[PDB]
């Protein structure tokens, strides 16, 4: 009952560390966003093609 | 607030022109029928508690005089009245046959005959 | 003229027509569904929109959906080939035997026959029960209503009269199930396959079934009361026959009209009913009449909600009926079965010119000694039994002998009580009760009279009790 | 840790065009949505934040939507999406031994339930052809229930009464008592159970899983739970979801049982949810179709014929009434759907009859009288000997003395009344019931004192399970109490009565 | 009564009653593309500190707001069926909702050739080589002989994507996909 | 983040924004007033317009008056410096002793605990009252209700469970006043300063206080109960103590929620209450729990309107309790104080394995003799005592010695009548009722069992009259 409770307190902290650190890492990028837009065009170009 | 006779077909003719084709002083079309209560667009000269007479042969009685329509109760079934049926006037409060030609006969509430002997032979009337 | 759906709020769908407005009381066919959903027109709103009512489930109704039109009200099958079948509200098979192959359809909306088509004659009808035949006698062609609360004996008293009358009868019968338990609609389908009233291989069945039960949306529990008396009118009018009409339960016709009143757009009346109570009811209860082309003997079960007889749904039904048999609950708690109240049942033909002046003098002395009992029961609660005089003790003993003798073992209580069933003729019923009032059985115990038939069986029990003493 | 990383590579990031309706209002749970052209009625719609909802009203301008959750993450101008499915919950035997919420997500924390098939909460009751009559018994282990008011399998029985009289305990001795059949060998005597908790606080439902896990009762039940903290469209959806896990069993062969605790709290979640959709009130502001609300629920409790599987689905709806008045609006609408009732009172509970069952009024359409063969012998005569008692035993003021005449019969009732009392969470068996009921009706207790019969019972019952195990196995196997089996029991009661009090 | 031409929007309320009675009346005699040019000239003379001083004044007279606009609507440019319509609204009491009807007639007349534009919502604006594709690959969807229109609004809370709404479509590709990683924390 | 007042109806101010709509249950700050006026968003009425409920008075507002957006709900300062301080609905010191300086702030609105954070362990909290120890024992970590009309004793009873439990408690304490009168909220300050529970000079105080009384607008009484509920959660989850919580009165959370529900545009349910009567109650009561991180021992006083227990506001509270003490009016017309109904009061720990099998048999055996006195009141009232048997003149004379032996003099009631408050232990009530059930005192009169403490005073009062 001590082995399980110290796993639970450790588990929630491990999740929030990966989660709160990715907010600044996605915010800082400025060159890959232009890469991200052309694939977002190509996904929409792929998206309307399967409809009609 | 919208008003009962503010439907999209009443306003639509008034943008075209004047209403010469229907007179509305004497005959008025029906807006909406349901559960023995009608709504009639027109009939500007109808007195309160006056019988009207629908297009399918039935009768009526005027009870609600309202600033854009008139609400008239229907005698009989309602599967004969519809939307767009011309209504006319008789010109009087309802009247019933009265005499001594009723004695021994069986009449309904409008003075007609139901026992199958024959029509009533009275020469008088009276307002109810 | 194809309309389109605009507003599905509950079980009340509104449609909008481009070309042709249909009249009130029609049928509409919603497209694109694997089941058949039928909507009936009820109001005209303006700008070519109507307000209908569905007959099935309203799941999966996307706005902008096409709606056809047939040109008439709902058209059911009818004829002679509808016998030994179970049918839907819109006239379909629900028993998985195949389709109904008839050559005549009847639209379920007709008008009440006029004043000059009214047969006037009264008769008598003997069923076999010592409270029906003595105190509230039936009539060949009359109208019969079975009142009383929940759990007092109305599905038993109506399935016993199906045994008594509707097997020894030359004419036909129809059972219309207006919203009841689907369990109880499986017994009577199987209680009458083994009893010969339904034959599943040849064409000599003598009953027709109409079943829309209480797992159904409340617009379809208002129109199985009318699919009933459209099959039960082709047998009276078209063929010149004689019919019997069994309906259980007819309170679910009224009560399923209060479930869509305010969604239609009306202001609700007193205690919660629709404002068209005594108008939609009397539109239906005038088509169940005997004209001069045939006859109808109608037996209808009438649920009284919460044992409240002054409720507006039963108290407006007491005028469409010739004969009332009112079952109470304070009597069936004493073990007396049938529960029928002696001082509250009433018929029209209780008359010294139809039933005779010996039948009449008996049943007006049974009811007079039972109202003499209740004035003594308020004295017993204070003075006790051994304070009364010797004349009033004689009253209570006969009245308890009469009360126990009104009870009778039915044949359908051969699975509940284990007794054996009786069927008493009328000439013995009058003679037996005539003697208890006289004094010719003052020397017996009361437990002889409980659950016997004729009075000669109530002395064959007082000897077995004295031998086993 | 390897578990978080393997959960993130299995995630599918699929993207497609939705169908989408802007929000126009949000207040008290109702979200009138502009847009949403091709939406169905009763469709499940999904808000942007992760919430879920069900579009009830259709209308030409707006579309009324109620929320399964909380309405504070939703702001005017949001996005409502389309799933494309009328509202459905997972189903199977894989939910057995869990506590779940009203849409099938686990609130116990043992993980994701692995379920494969999904079944609607709005399906239809079966009709007239695919049923059959009630052949089997359902044993509760209560002695006032099994002898006097028996309950078949496939019969809707209503437990009705006040608050704090025994309505939950009656339906939890029933959960416990089927432990003996579920570890047995035949697959047609088991009874898999289901409990639906509506409007109950979590410090009662987390405490009832404790009482159901020391006795190892939780290995064969499911607990569908919609607590009082939930959204009002989640207390409405709960019995229609719990009843649809019952019909995995019944539509595949087995036998289920379902308790609605209670159904006076599935009505005030319909009165509130459908007043804020601007629907006009009926009586006591209830809607028009509260009768249609309960009736389309209580008719799925079928008993199928043997050419479909023969499975059954009992139901035990609980109803709380105010001040013991049974003529209210929601009581009388559900008395007349069920085959029989069990009237629990308060003056029975306090005078001492516990379980407080009014055996006078607890009527039951007996279910083709599938009591059982041996209990018919001893409780057939018991039913009449108790009925003879109740007519004559209500004076409390005596003046005359008729010991040969009356006082013999009323001495048979108090020996059979004080026999009928029971404990709590210790339910008997049926052949342990035939033995103790044999000794009461056959005159073998009229020389005791009534203040010693509850003491007489446990000393008797411990003697027969210990010393007479091969006796009771001939009642359970052969069904009936035979004439030579009548012979052997005649000594055992009298041998024990010779040396009971010494 | 008679049947009328179906407007391709079908709005509701006090606007769409009068804004369909005008669409049906002007589609007769093929007065459709003309009447929008006349409704945009009353759409300027309504906003005047003498005209709007009594077009919404309750206390002038019930009658004198009918002759004052009928003299006004006829003399300056036009005498079509709109001169009856302004006389129709004023005779009923709906002069307050007069700007509502023309904003309702405009959205009803726009869809006769229009698109109900999309809304790209991404970031600070972009160049010509990545925008003229999205002003042309958004034309490849519709394919009904039409000339598209568009709106742009900048939002930074969407961290790394663009949302677009062709009608009621909403293909979302953004930084919502951080909340979709709840399944890592969801057992 | 600004907007202007558009409409004002009582305490429901309408406010239109232009961009940046506030999410529901934010706070808005009305600029241009002498005091603080905070508006809390309730609805979203379409096309950039919210509808709010105000915490203080709205008189003097004009249309167009500016309104500013906070960004967060109503937050209050919480911590260990809150002890000995009085607060209001927005958490400002109304003791005139200066500000409350804590390191952290707690929002008023938070969710409920999950399923797997519940604690099932039950015990018995012995109080010192005979009616509660014997028939309906309280627990240590469970909710308690005290139902009663107007003028029966629901707060003299709650001033005892402070005087007996909050003295011998080791952890902290929290009191809340929701909609009851203000002189009673002043005599709890000048009775906890005198008796060492409030320490004005250092940090050795035990109780916190939170107050919104019956003079406020009804947007404050509807939210003062969620304020004391938040100061009694920091002392549970983040400090880990064993806190008490006394609420009087919790009916006014609901009475003053059907006074602002008419003006939000809602069709009313039954006898006049709001449509959402029993979802807002199950969101306030589902946070007052014992959990795996602490333990709150609730005592709530509940009002029944016009002496009716079937009214929808009391009769939906019953599913949220563990114990129950239904008081009565007709009992208190006889003089039995505390006027507890012994037949209507329950528990979940009255059980032979928990309360002990000797105690459980004096419990159920004294209800049996009490019911049988009730079931003959039809006959005694009409006919007479003198037409009874001899066994049923011995459940009448023994159940009038038992009713009188449930009335106890309280400690807080010495100032009324001048009689010493008595505390009995648990083991001297079980022993003292077995000597009325077995029949040892059948010669002593019934005026001797009345308003005494332990059983030896009953024979002493019988010794006096001779
Ligand atoms: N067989 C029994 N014998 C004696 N007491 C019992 C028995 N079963 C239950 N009780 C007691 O009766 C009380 C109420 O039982 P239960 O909680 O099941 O009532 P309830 O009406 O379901 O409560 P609620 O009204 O909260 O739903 C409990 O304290 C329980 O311990
Ligand atoms: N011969 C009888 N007389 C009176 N009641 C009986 C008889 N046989 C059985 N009963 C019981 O009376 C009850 C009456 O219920 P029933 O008549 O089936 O439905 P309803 O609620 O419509 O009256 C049945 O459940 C049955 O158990
Ligand atoms: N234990 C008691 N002994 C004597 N009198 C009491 C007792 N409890 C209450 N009372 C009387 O009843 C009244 C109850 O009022 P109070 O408890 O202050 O508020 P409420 O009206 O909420 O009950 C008191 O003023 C007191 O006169
Ligand atoms: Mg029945
Ligand atoms: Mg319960
Ligand atoms: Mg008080």
């Amino acid at each position: 009952s001590v082995q399980n409770m110290m796993r639970q307190k450790e588990q929630e902290h491990m999740i929030r560390w990966v989660e709160k650190h990715v907010v600044q890492s996605i915010s800082a990028q400025q060159e890959k966003e232009t890469i991200a837009k052309c694939i977002a065009d190509l996904k929409l170009l792929a998206k309307k093609a399967q409809a009609q | 607030k919208t008003g009962t006779a503010e439907v999209s077909s009443i306003l639509e003719e008034r943008i075209l022109g004047a209403d010469t084709s229907v007179d509305l002083e004497e005959t008025g079309r029906v807006l909406s029928i349901g559960d023995g209560i009608a709504r009639v667009h027109g009939l500007r000269n109808v007195q309160a508690e006056e019988m009207v007479e629908f297009s399918s042969g039935l009768k009526g009685m005027s009870l609600n005089l309202e600033p854009d329509n008139v609400g008239v109760v229907v005698f009989g079934n309602d599967k004969l009245i519809k939307e767009g049926d011309i209504v006319k006037r008789t010109g009087a409060i309802v009247d019933v046959p009265v005499g001594e030609e009723l004695l021994g006969r069986v009449v309904d509430a409008l003075g007609n005959a139901i026992d199958g002997k024959g029509p009533i032979g009275s020469k008088t009337r009276r307002r109810v | 003229a194809t309309g389109r759906i605009v507003a599905v709020i509950g079980a009340v769908v509104d449609v909008q027509f481009d070309e042709g407005l249909p009249p009130i009381l029609n049928a509409l066919e919603v497209q694109g569904r694997e089941t058949r959903l039928v909507l009936e027109v009820a109001q005209h709103l303006g700008e070519s929109t109507v307000r209908t009512i569905a007959m099935d489930g309203t799941e999966g109704l996307v706005r902008g959906q096409k709606v056809l039109d047939s040109g008439a009200p709902i058209k059911i099958p009818v004829g002679p080939e509808t016998l030994g079948r179970i049918m839907n509200v819109i006239g379909e098979p629900i028993d998985e035997r195949g389709p109904i192959k008839t050559k005549q359809f009847a639209a379920i909306h007709a008008e009440a026959p006029e004043f000059m088509e009214m047969s006037v004659e009264q008769e008598i009808l003997v069923t076999g029960i010592k409270v029906v035949d003595l105190l509230a006698p039936y009539a060949k062609g009359g109208k019969i209503g079975l009142f009383g609360g929940a759990g007092v004996g109305k599905t038993v008293l109506i399935m016993e009269l199906i045994n008594n009358v509707a097997k020894a009868h030359g004419g036909y019968s129809v059972f219309a199930g207006v919203g009841e338990r689907t369990r109880e609609g499986n017994d009577l389908y199987h209680e009458m396959i083994e009893s010969g009233v339904i034959n599943l291989k040849d064409a000599t069945s003598k009953v027709a079934l109409v079943y829309g039960q209480m797992n159904e949306p409340p617009g379809a529990r208002a129109r199985v009361a009318l699919t009933g008396l459209t099959v039960a009118e082709y047998f009276r009018d078209q063929e010149g026959q004689d019919v019997l009409l069994f309906i259980d339960n007819i309170f679910r016709f009224t009560q399923a009209g209060s479930e869509v009143s305010a969604l239609l757009g009306r202001i609700p009346s007193a205690v919660g009913y629709q404002p068209t109570l005594a108008t939609d009811m009397g539109t239906m209860q005038e088509r169940i009449t005997t004209t001069k082309k045939g006859s109808i003997t109608s037996v209808q079960a009438i649920y009284v909600p919460a044992d409240d007889l002054t409720d507006p749904a039963p108290a407006t039904t007491f005028a469409h009926l010739d004969a009332t048999t009112v079952l109470s609950r304070a009597i069936a708690e004493l073990g007396i079965y049938p529960a029928v109240d002696p001082l509250d049942s009433t018929s029209r033909i209780m008359d010294p010119n139809i039933v005779g002046s010996e039948h009449y003098d008996v049943a007006r002395g049974v009811q007079k000694i039972l109202q003499d009992y209740k004035s003594l029961q308020d004295i017993i609660a204070i003075l006790g039994m051994d304070e009364l005089s010797e004349e009033d003790k004689l009253t209570v003993s006969r009245a308890r002998k009469i009360q126990r003798f009104l009870s009778q073992p039915f044949q359908v209580a051969e699975v509940f009580t284990g007794h054996l069933g009786k069927l008493v003729p009328l000439k013995e019923t009058i003679k037996g009760f005539q003697q208890i009032l006289a004094g010719e059985y003052d020397h017996l115990p009361e437990q002889a009279f409980y659950m016997v038939g004729p009075i000669e069986e109530a002395v064959a029990k007082a000897d077995k009790l004295a031998e086993e003493h | 840790s390897s578990i978080l990383e393997e959960r993130i590579l299995g995630a599918d990031t699929s993207v497609d065009l939705e169908e989408t309706g802007r929000v126009l209002s949000i207040g008290d749970g109702i979200a009138r949505v502009h847009g949403l052209r091709n939406v169905q009625a009763e469709e499940m719609v999904e808000f942007s934040s992760g919430l879920k909802g069900m579009s009830l009203n259709l209308e030409p301008d707006n579309v009324g939507v109620v929320v399964f959750g909380n309405d504070k993450l939703i702001k005017e101008g949001d996005i409502v999406k389309r799933t494309g499915a009328i509202v459905d919950v997972p189903v199977g035997e894989e939910l057995l031994g869990r506590v779940v919420d009203a849409l099938g997500n686990a609130i116990d924390g043992k993980g994701p339930i692995g379920s494969k098939t999904r079944r609607r909460v709005g399906l239809k009751a079966p009709g007239i052809i695919p049923r059959i009559s009630v052949r089997e018994p359902m044993q509760t282990g209560i002695k006032a229930v099994d002898s006097l008011v028996p309950i078949g399998r496939g019969q809707r029985e209503l437990i009705i009464g006040d608050r704090q009289t025994g309505k939950t305990s009656i339906a939890i001795d029933t959960i416990i008592n089927q432990k003996r059949f579920n570890d047995g060998t035949d697959e047609k005597k088991k009874l898999y159970c289901i409990y639906v908790a509506i409007g109950q606080k979590r410090s009662t439902v987390a405490q009832l899983v404790k009482r159901l896990t020391d006795a190892d009762a939780m290995k064969y039940t499911i607990v569908v739970s919609a607590t009082a903290s939930d959204a009002a469209p989640l207390q409405y959806l709960a019995p229609y979801s719990g009843c649809s896990m019952g019909e995995y069993f019944r539509d595949n062969g087995k036998h289920a049982l379902i308790i609605y605790d209670d159904l006076s709290k599935q009505a005030v979640a319909y009165r509130q949810m459908s007043l804020l959709l601007r629907r006009p009130p009926g009586r006591e502001a209830y809607p028009g179709d509260v009768f249609y609300l309960h009736s389309r629920l209580l008719e799925r409790a079928a008993k199928m014929n043997d050419a479909f599987g023969g499975g059954s689905l009992t139901a035990l709806p609980v109803i709380e009434t105010q001040a013991g008045d049974v003529s209210a609006y929601i009581p009388t609408n559900v008395i007349s759907i069920t085959d029989g009732q069990i009237f629990l009172e308060t003056e029975l509970f306090y005078k001492g009859i516990r379980p407080a069952i009014n055996v006078g009024l607890s009527v039951s359409r007996v279910g083709s009288a599938a009591q059982t063969r041996a209990m018919k012998q001893v409780a057939g005569t018991m039913k009449l000997e108790l009925a003879q008692y109740r007519e004559v035993a209500a004076f409390a003021q005596f003046g005359s003395d008729l010991d040969a005449a009356t006082q013999q019969l009323l001495s048979r009732g108090v020996r059979l009344t004080e026999l009928l009392k029971q404990g709590q969470y210790a339910p008997m068996a049926i052949e342990e019931q035939v033995a103790v009921i044999y000794a009461g009706v056959r005159g073998y207790l009229d020389k005791l004192e009534p203040s010693k019969i509850t003491k007489f019972e446990n000393a008797f019952l411990s003697h027969v399970i210990s010393q007479h195990q091969a006796l009771l196995g001939k009642i359970r196997a052969d069904g009936k109490i035979s004439e030579e089996t009548d012979a052997k029991l005649k000594e055992i009661v009298t041998n024990f009565l010779a040396g009971f009090e010494a | 009564f008679a049947k009328l031409v179906r407007p391709p929007v079908q709005i509701y309320g006090i606007e769409g009653r009068y804004a369909t009675a005008l669409y049906s009346a002007a589609s007769k005699q093929n007065k459709l593309e003309q009447v929008e040019k006349e409704l945009l000239r009353v759409a300027q003379i309504l906003k005047e500190p003498k005209v709007a001083a009594s077009i919404m004044n309750p206390y002038v007279k019930r009658s004198v707001k009918v002759k004052s606009l009928s003299d006004m609507t006829a003399k300056e440019k036009f005498s079509p069926l709109t001169s009856n319509l302004i006389n129709l609204l004023a005779e009923n009491g709906r002069l307050s909702s007069t700007p509502g009807v023309i904003s309702a007639f405009s959205t009803m007349m726009s869809v006769h050739r229009g698109e109900v534009p999309c809304s790209v919502t991404t970031a600070s604006p972009l160049d010509e080589a990545t925008l003229t594709e999205l002003k042309t690959v958004l034309k490849s969807f519709l394919s009904k002989g039409q000339i598209l229109k568009l709106e742009v609004k900048v939002d930074p809370s969407i961290m790394g994507g663009m949302i677009v709404r062709i009608g009621e479509k909403y293909v979302d590709m953004s930084a919502k996909t951080k909340i979709q990683k709840l399944s890592r924390a969801m057992r």
